[PDB]
């Protein structure tokens, strides 16, 4: 029980590694 | 139905008191007049004695070493063989060092 | 001051007699224990044998008597067991086998009663930090 | 990389979301005890 | 003919000797010599742990296990004055060698079920009116099992038999009674019980193998667990001398 | 030729065991939460008809 | 009282899981405005 | 494992109730413009 609550976090982190980076709010040179 | 310790309650035998011939580590023979380096060697080698002066009936001691034992005869001890205590050849080399 | 004479003073003979010291031999004592070698018998303890110390009671219950200033020079010369029934000088530094132990041979009857008086003294001052290892340090 | 146009806005009310939640923390309240066996 | 440097690394070191098709011919036994054993060596492959049968009292089971530890399992070494008593049987009786081995296996589940192969204080006989060892003759003896590990030893959380913490310590006020299977380390001692069957035998070499099946327990774990059964099998190489 | 031991000690664990309405599906609950095991228990044998 | 363990996660979670859901689209359209 | 018995609410609600409020926060900005 508990150690999926240790890998729902990991994994929903690793996602917020997927957002954060392909999703995330690009540099725009102005 | 109470199970418990062995050698903590061997340790409340003779054997807390004095040096057991058939269970002892073999280093306690030391603390007296010449008897660690050799004697032992044969004390504790040689089988395990019902009675503590059957010590001197060991095949082969000296007539000097018979002596001795004689004389260190006073702090012998002994208690049925401890499996827990002799298994290992912990006898020789206890795990207790300095 | 605090390294006294008499402190410094130690048994001779199985008999009694007493050779008190000087601040010189002491020294020589400690020079010498060392390069004689600690290598196995740093501070006091045996790391080839744990079982045997150099304490002062230790070397008493030895045979021959070994807390004689005198005593420990036999062995240094020749070595026996804690039996005095075999000579160890094969397997220990003695000027009976020098060819093995390099170290013990630049040894003399001076540098001898040097590094004796010296195991002989040590324990006076340390106390039991003498026979004792890691617990006491 | 061309905007899509179907990007219509969404919408829930003022009043919507008092029903909205009305409804849940009943049944929240219903259930609960079911919830607890 | 082979060097340390030239079979170190085979693995090989942990199978010993064979004989080669060259057998089935009986060592001249006498009665009027004496006779000793020279390394005798057991070779070990199957492992069978007696399942834990469940509560229904239908057959109990004997499951294959995997090995673990990758080779530390054989054992020899051994040797041991060959007795010929009356009757012309020959009573072998181990006086030491390396013998007892500590291998874990892993159950049928994912138990790890350790045992401490050992044929050890030895006392193996064969079949009466023999005068030649041959694919006839067999070894059957008793055993000396102490325990998987020593007196001393510190199970996690400091506890121990002949030494160690003594008690639940971390749980101070913790309720005493109930911990006594884990506190109190009792130590264990039973009965092994091999089976040697020869099947190649040399006349002059004195040299014999054969397959050999014992049948020990396991891990008493100082008082954690009911040890578990188990049968052990493989070749077993020993040769002999006068 | 059986003595009504070796008779009912002839019939098979499982079998027994199909024939315990604790198995039955309709027995259950809409709320009973869970495994048919923290129910009965965890049924380690037979006792016998 | 023994009751089920998971009556909080459970419960609970029910309450807050689609109240968050209504939360966000409500303030997400009163924030049409920019107020709110 | 004999464990806490409010690790899920502990932790869960620890993760769901702060990142609620950023994730309204967001789409209740990102919805300034109507879109989201
Ligand atoms: C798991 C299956 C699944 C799939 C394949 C989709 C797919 C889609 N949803 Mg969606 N949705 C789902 C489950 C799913 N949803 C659930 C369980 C809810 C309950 C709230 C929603 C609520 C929802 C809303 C309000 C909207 C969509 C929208 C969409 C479309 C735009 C992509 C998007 O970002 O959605 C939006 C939602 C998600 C991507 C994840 C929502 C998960 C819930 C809502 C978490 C808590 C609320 C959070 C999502 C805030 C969402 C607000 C809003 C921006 C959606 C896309 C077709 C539309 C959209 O995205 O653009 C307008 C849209 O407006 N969904
Ligand atoms: C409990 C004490 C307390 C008090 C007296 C206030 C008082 C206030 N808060 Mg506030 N706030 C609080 C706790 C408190 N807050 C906590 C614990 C959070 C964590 C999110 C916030 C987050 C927050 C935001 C983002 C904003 C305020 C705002 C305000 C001011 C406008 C009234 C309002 O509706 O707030 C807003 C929030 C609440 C009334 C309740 C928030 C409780 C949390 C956020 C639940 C989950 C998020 C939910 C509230 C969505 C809020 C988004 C946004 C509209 C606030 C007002 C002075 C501003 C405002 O209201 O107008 C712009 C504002 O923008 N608060
Ligand atoms: C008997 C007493 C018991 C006590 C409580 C009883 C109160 C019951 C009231 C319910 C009325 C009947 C149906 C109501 C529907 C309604 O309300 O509909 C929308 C509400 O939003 C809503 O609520 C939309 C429902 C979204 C709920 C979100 C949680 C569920 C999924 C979460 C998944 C997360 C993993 C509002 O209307 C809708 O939206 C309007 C625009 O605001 C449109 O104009 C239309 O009317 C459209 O139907
Ligand atoms: C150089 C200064 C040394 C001195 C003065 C010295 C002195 C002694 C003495 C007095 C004993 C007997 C203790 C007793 O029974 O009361 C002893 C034993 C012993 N020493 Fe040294 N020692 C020295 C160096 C070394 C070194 C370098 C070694 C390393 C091999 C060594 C190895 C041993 C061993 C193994 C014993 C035990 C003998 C046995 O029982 O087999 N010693 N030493
Ligand atoms: C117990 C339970 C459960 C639970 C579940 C859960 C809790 C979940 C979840 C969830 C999750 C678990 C999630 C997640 C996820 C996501 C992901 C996983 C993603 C991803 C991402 C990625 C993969 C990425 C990629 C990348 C990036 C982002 C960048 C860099 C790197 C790379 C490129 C790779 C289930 C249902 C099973 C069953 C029933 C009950
Ligand atoms: C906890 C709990 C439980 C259960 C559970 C669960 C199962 C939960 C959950 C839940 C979940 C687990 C849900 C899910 C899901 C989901 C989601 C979340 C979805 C989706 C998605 C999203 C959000 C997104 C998507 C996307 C995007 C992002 C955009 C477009 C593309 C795509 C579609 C990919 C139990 C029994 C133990 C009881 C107690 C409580
Ligand atoms: C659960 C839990 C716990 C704890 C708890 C708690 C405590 C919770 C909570 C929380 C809470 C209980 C919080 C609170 C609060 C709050 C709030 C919510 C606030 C406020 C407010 C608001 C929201 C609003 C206000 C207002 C308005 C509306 C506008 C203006 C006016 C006034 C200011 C009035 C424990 C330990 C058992 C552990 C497990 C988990």
């Amino acid at each position: 029980m508990e150690t999926i609550t240790y890998v729902f976090i990991f994994a929903c982190i690793i996602a917020l590694f997927f957002f954060a980076i392909f999703f995330r709010e690009p540099p725009r040179i102005t | 139905e109470e199970l418990v310790n062995v050698v903590d309650e061997k340790l409340g035998t003779a054997y807390g008191e004095k040096i057991d011939l058939n269970n002892t580590n073999i280093a306690a023979f030391i603390q007296y007049r010449g008897l660690y380096p050799t004697l032992a060697k044969l004390i504790v080698k040689n089988a395990p004695y019902e009675s503590v002066e059957d010590v001197l009936n060991i095949p082969g001691l000296t007539e000097r070493q018979k002596q001795i034992l004689r004389e260190n005869l006073e702090h012998f001890t002994v208690t049925e063989v401890e499996t827990a205590l002799v298994e290992g050849g912990d006898r020789y080399n206890n795990g207790l060092y300095k | 001051a605090e390294l006294t004479p008499e402190v410094l003073t130690v048994p001779l003979n199985s008999e009694g007699k007493t050779i008190t010291l000087t601040e010189k031999q002491y020294l020589e004592g400690k020079r010498l224990f060392q390069y004689a070698c600690a290598s196995c018998h740093v501070g006091g303890i045996t790391k080839t044998n744990p079982s045997l110390d150099l304490r002062t009671e230790t070397l008493a219950l030895a045979t021959p008597p070994r807390d004689n200033i005198e005593g420990l020079v036999d062995y240094m010369k020749n070595p026996t067991t804690y039996d005095g029934e075999q000579e160890i000088a094969e397997v220990h530094p003695s000027l009976r086998s020098a060819d093995i132990f390099p170290k013990m041979r630049n040894l003399t009857e001076k540098d001898l009663v040097a590094i004796a008086g010296h195991i002989l003294v040590e324990p006076k001052i340390l106390g039991d930090k003498w026979g004792g290892g890691k617990v006491y340090y | 990389m061309e905007p899509n146009p179907n990007r219509q806005p969404v919408e829930l009310n003022r009043t919507s979301l008092y029903l909205g939640l009305l409804l849940i923390l009943v049944l929240a309240l219903l259930f609960s005890s079911y919830f607890f066996n | 003919t082979l060097t340390y440097d030239d079979i170190v690394g085979t693995g090989l070191a942990n199978k010993c000797p064979t004989l080669d098709d060259t057998a089935r011919g009986a060592y001249p036994i006498d009665s009027s010599q004496t006779y000793r054993i020279a390394r005798l060596c057991l070779q070990p492959t199957t492992f069978l742990v007696k399942e834990e049968p469940k509560n229904k009292r239908q057959e109990a089971e004997f499951v294959p296990t995997k090995l673990v530890t990758r080779e530390t399992t054989s054992l020899d070494q051994i040797q041991g004055e060959l007795k010929v008593n009356s009757d012309g049987s020959l009573t072998f009786v181990e006086e030491d060698g390396i013998d007892f081995q500590p291998v874990t296996v892993q159950m049928a589940g994912g138990e790890r079920i350790p045992l401490l192969f050992t044929v050890k204080n030895l006392v193996a006989s064969t079949q009466p009116n023999v005068t030649s060892i041959t694919t006839s003759t067999d070894f059957k003896g008793e055993f000396n099992v102490p325990s998987y590990r020593t007196a001393n030893f510190l199970d996690p959380k400091g506890r121990g038999l002949a030494s160690g913490y003594d008690s639940a310590i971390a749980l101070p006020q913790a309720k005493e009674e109930e911990l006594a299977r884990a506190n109190v380390k009792r130590f264990s001692l039973t009965k092994g019980q091999i089976s040697l069957n020869v099947a190649k035998v040399d006349g002059r070499t004195g040299e014999i193998a054969g397959t050999f099946e014992s049948e020990q327990l396991s891990d008493d774990d100082m008082g954690a667990h009911e040890p578990h059964e188990v049968k052990i099998q493989g070749v077993f190489y020993a040769s002999i001398e006068p | 030729g059986a003595t009504l031991e070796e008779a009912w000690s002839a019939i098979p664990e499982k079998l027994a065991f199909y024939d315990y309405i604790g198995n039955n599906p309709a027995k259950g609950g809409l709320f009973r939460t869970g495994p048919m095991n923290k129910g009965d228990g965890i049924a380690q044998a037979w006792k016998g008809h | 009282m023994e009751v089920n363990q998971l009556g909080f996660i459970a419960t609970a979670l029910f309450v807050l899981v689609p109240s968050v859901f209504l939360i966000i689209l409500y303030v997400q359209t009163e924030s049409q405005q920019k107020s709110s």
